[PDB]
């Protein structure tokens, strides 16, 4: 059985930097090995089979060599949309085994000031006996960011959730949403609801907020 | 055996149940065989008169060929034999013939190419259970087989003399079911398993893969060196070996069997698309081995005695 | 066109069985080889079963070896796999994905040659828990604030994932940021969808929101309007 090693596990490069992943077979495999991409949520691609062959359809900046238990995998020059997981798979054998997690490329770019958005619980959701507030922070890097909620000035904690994008293809920031949630009971109580978020690309921490009754 | 005179018969190749018993039950057999030969060697000497000559027993090499296997009909049926030397498997044979058993058939299980099987008495011959339909397989039948040489080196041998004319024959057919005017094109598989990609055969217990794409690869109606080498990969597949209830019958060894044959048929698919560039588009097909038995059962079925 | 498209994905209780299929057009289905792979929560991919062009080799992972099984119609053009006996650790997207031909690169013959194609993926979710679907409210516009402004939805209390979001029946494409779903105390998904569009398009630009969890058969399409009075 099989074991594959790939390396880094993940790194960060520059648009137009030469990226090498390196794969490592427990054993002799030829070259009967196949390099895939896959993008959050989408499907793997195939882009490179047994070793050196380009699949069709592949952009001319990927390529592959190596052959016995030593592999490597190579954009040229990298690209927005190569952000991506990359897997080696061996087949000289089944069961077909990879390395788990693969490896994962980031850019690195300028950093970006999130532009802020904060959102009132709509009336439709407030008959049902429950508010949520929304904060948007659209369009930043890098990723580490911090969302602070205040109610009344009061700082929140425990009623709050945040989901956080994977690197826009396009122009390599992110973008987080956090959920305030509140018993519609709890909403009726306080009147300034705020949003305050500090970044790298802040001056100094950032405020949305509104009150009841527009 | 007995001919039904003035009977006219209706058959159906493609619904035929021997094929499906057959491709069910029947596994390949060999036995020991002997080409004894003599050899004479004057015994000339010293110096230039030869009044002896030594007679020799020679060729004493023992290989296994296979033993020929006859369906026969069980007790109160009978098997009508089509006689029509161009029957198109469907329809009515004005010529027919009642027999107790099929003619011999020594199987093989290979794609793209049919080897050792029946030649076409009088013409090429091309059927399909549906010309109209692209997915259905084409059997030829060709009325000079083309021998192939295959060695445990890994390469078989065909004239390309020889197979330039079969397509040129085979092509001359085509272009008489799918438009009198239309250019005959020939290419390689489009993909899929090794099996499928491949002049895949079996000789014993081992199954060549070959290369087959020189001989596929031409194009006909549209106004090299002698000898073809496909390249072969040859494997062991034991869950292809003849498995009857308890026992597994293990065939003759690598040197023990000729690997070499008589191309007597080939397996096509027709490409879609309709393009009517009044030209049509034909690759090497197989995998369903029932495809093969068809190729030497087309002139039988099976009917009641009364 | 190679197209591969995996059905028959949802919720399913430990112990009880699932069958999920994959429908094939676009190349000749019965000469090539199929692989079932299969991608735990952020997790990654691995092979679970192998079958052969003409559905006789069949060739299995351990871990799903004795509890899964593969097969084939290749007079449909359709790809089975049946599992049973399921545990927790099944919970996972599944792809249907196309074995390589042999490739005139290669110079062997192999067991397999790696997937080139792969089916968008059908999620299979081991749990007890019940179906429910989602409810979508409305994220409003708001009066740096005469340049760009932002609108959305928020697809709520539903079970299990994942829910389709679209904007103008899929016109509306730049800007869109869908969120990962994130799973509440309740037990319950969230997420939640935004786009920005110029703080003057407006009143005459109507925003469509296409919202789709299939495995509730909750489709809904709500409107994002500017507040007032
Ligand atoms: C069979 O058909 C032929 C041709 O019609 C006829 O001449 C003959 O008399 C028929 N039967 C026989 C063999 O006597
Ligand atoms: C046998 O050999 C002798 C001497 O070489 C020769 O004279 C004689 O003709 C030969 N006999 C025959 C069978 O011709
Ligand atoms: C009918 O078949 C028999 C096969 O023995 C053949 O002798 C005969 O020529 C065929 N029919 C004709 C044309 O007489
Ligand atoms: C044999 O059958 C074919 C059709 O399958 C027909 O065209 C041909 O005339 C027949 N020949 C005879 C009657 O001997
Ligand atoms: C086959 O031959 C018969 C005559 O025997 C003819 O009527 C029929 O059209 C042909 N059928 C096929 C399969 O093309
Ligand atoms: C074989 O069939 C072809 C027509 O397909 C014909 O030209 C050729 O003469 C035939 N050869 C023999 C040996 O009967
Ligand atoms: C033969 O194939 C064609 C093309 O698919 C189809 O339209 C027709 O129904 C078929 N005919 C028969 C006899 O099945
Ligand atoms: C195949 O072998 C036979 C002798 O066994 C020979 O006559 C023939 O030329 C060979 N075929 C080719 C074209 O290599
Ligand atoms: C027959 O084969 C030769 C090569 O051996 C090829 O060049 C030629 O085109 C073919 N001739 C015919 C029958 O058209
Ligand atoms: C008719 O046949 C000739 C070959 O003899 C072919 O080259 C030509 O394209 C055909 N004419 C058309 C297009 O109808
Ligand atoms: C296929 O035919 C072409 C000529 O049309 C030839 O140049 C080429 O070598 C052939 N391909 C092979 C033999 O692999
Ligand atoms: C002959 O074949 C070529 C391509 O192989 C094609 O471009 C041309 O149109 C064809 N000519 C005829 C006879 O239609
Ligand atoms: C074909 O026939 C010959 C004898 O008829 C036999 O020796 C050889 O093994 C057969 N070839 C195959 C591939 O079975
Ligand atoms: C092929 O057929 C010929 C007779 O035409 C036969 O002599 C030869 O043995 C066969 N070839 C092989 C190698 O089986
Ligand atoms: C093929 O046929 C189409 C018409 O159906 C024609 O327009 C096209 O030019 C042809 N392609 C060639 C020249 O090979
Ligand atoms: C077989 O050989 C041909 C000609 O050398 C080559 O073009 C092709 O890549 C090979 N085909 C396969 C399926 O390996």
């Amino acid at each position: 059985d099989i074991q594959m090693t790939q390396s880094p596990s993940s790194l960060s490069a520059s648009v137009g930097d030469r990226v090498t992943i390196t794969c490592q077979a427990s054993q002799d495999i030829r070259n009967y090995l196949n390099w895939y991409q896959q993008k959050p949520g989408k499907a793997p691609k195939l882009l490179i089979y047994d070793a050196s062959n380009s699949e069709t359809g592949v952009p001319s900046r990927f390529s592959g060599s190596g052959s016995g238990r030593d592999f490597t995998f190579t954009i040229s020059s990298l690209q927005p949309e190569d952000v991506a997981t990359y897997y080696c798979q061996q087949h000289q054998n089944v069961p077909l085994t990879t390395f788990g997690g693969g490896t994962k490329v980031e850019i690195k770019r300028t950093v970006a000031a999130p532009s802020v958005f904060i959102f009132p619980p709509s009336d439709e959701q407030l008959k049902s006996g429950t508010a949520s507030v929304v904060c948007l922070l659209n369009n930043f890097y890098p990723r580490e960011a911090k969302v602070q909620w205040k109610v009344d000035n009061a700082l929140q904690s425990g009623n709050s959730q945040e989901s956080v994008t994977e690197q826009d293809s396009k122009d390599s920031t992110y973008s987080l949403s956090s959920t305030l949630t509140l018993s519609k009971a709890d909403y009726e109580k306080h009147k300034v609801y705020a949003c305050e978020v500090t970044h790298q690309g802040l001056r100094s921490p950032v405020t949305k907020s509104f009150n009841r009754g527009e | 055996e007995v001919v039904l005179v003035n009977v006219t018969e209706n058959f159906n190749w493609c619904k035929n149940d021997m094929v499906e018993q057959m491709h069910e039950d029947i596994c390949s057999l060999w036995d020991q065989s002997l080409k004894p030969c003599v050899k004479l060697t004057p015994l000339c000497v010293g110096a230039g008169s030869c009044n002896t000559s030594v007679i020799t027993q020679a060729c004493p090499k023992v290989s296994f060929e296979p033993i020929p296997i006859h369906y026969c009909a069980p007790a109160g049926f009978a098997i009508l034999k089509c006689n029509n030397k161009t029957f198109n498997g469907t329809g009515p044979c004005t010529n027919v013939s009642t027999v107790q058993c099929t003619h011999g058939i020594r199987p093989v299980v290979s794609s793209q190419l049919l080897l050792n099987g029946s030649l076409a008495e009088e013409e090429v011959v091309i059927r399909s259970c549906n010309f109209t339909d692209n997915a259905k397989t084409i059997i030829v039948q060709l009325n000079t087989s083309v021998e192939i040489n295959c060695t445990g080196a890994g390469h078989c041998n065909i004239a390309r003399a020889k197979w330039n004319n079969t397509l040129k024959q085979i092509a001359s057919k085509l272009r008489e079911q799918f438009g009198n005017n239309k250019t005959i094109i020939f290419k390689q598989s489009s993909g899929g398993d090794p099996e499928i990609v491949t002049h895949w055969f079996n000789c014993g217990g081992e199954f060549f893969y070959c290369n087959s794409t020189q001989l596929f690869n031409s194009t006909w109606f549209n106004s090299g060196s002698d000898t073809i080498t496909l390249p072969c990969r040859i494997k062991q597949i034991i869950n292809m070996w003849c498995k009857v209830g308890k026992m597994m019958y293990a065939p003759p060894i690598s040197g023990q069997i000729r690997c070499s044959s008589n191309i007597t048929g080939l397996l096509l698919t027709r490409d879609g698309g309709n393009s009517n560039n009044e030209s049509e588009i034909f690759r090497p097909g197989g995998g369903d081995m029932r495809d093969n038995w068809r190729s030497e059962l087309y002139k039988y079925k099976v009917v009641k005695i009364e | 066109q190679v197209q591969l498209v995996e059905s028959g994905g949802g919720v399913v209780q430990p112990g009880r069985s699932l069958r999920l299929s994959c429908a094939a057009s676009g190349f000749t289905f019965r000469n090539y080889a199929m692989h079932w792979v299969r991608q735990a929560p952020g997790k990654g991919l691995e092979w679970v079963a192998l079958i052969k062009y003409d559905g006789r080799n069949k060739y299995y992972a351990d871990s799903v070896k004795g509890r899964f099984s593969i097969s084939r119609d290749n007079s449909k053009n359709t790809l089975y796999l049946e599992m049973n006996s399921l545990r927790a650790e099944d919970t996972a997207v599944y792809y249907c994905a196309r074995d390589i031909g042999l490739k005139g690169e290669h110079y062997d013959i192999l067991t397999a040659y790696g997937p080139d194609y792969w089916g968008q993926g059908a999620l299979v979710t081991v749990s007890s828990a019940s179906t429910k679907g989602p409810s979508v409210f409305p994220l409003a516009p708001s009066s740096t604030s005469g340049g760009t402004a932002a609108l959305g939805c928020l697809v709520k209390d539903y079970f299990p994932e994942p829910v389709t979001v679209s904007w103008n029946s899929g016109a509306l494409t730049s800007g869109v940021h869908t969120f990962p779903a994130v799973l509440q105390s309740s037990g319950l998904y969230s997420l939640s969808s935004v786009v920005t569009v110029p703080s003057s398009s407006l009143g005459t630009q109507t925003y469509i929101c296409n919202v789709n969890h299939k495995p509730s058969n909750t489709k809904v399409d709500k409107k994002a309007e500017p507040k007032s009075c």
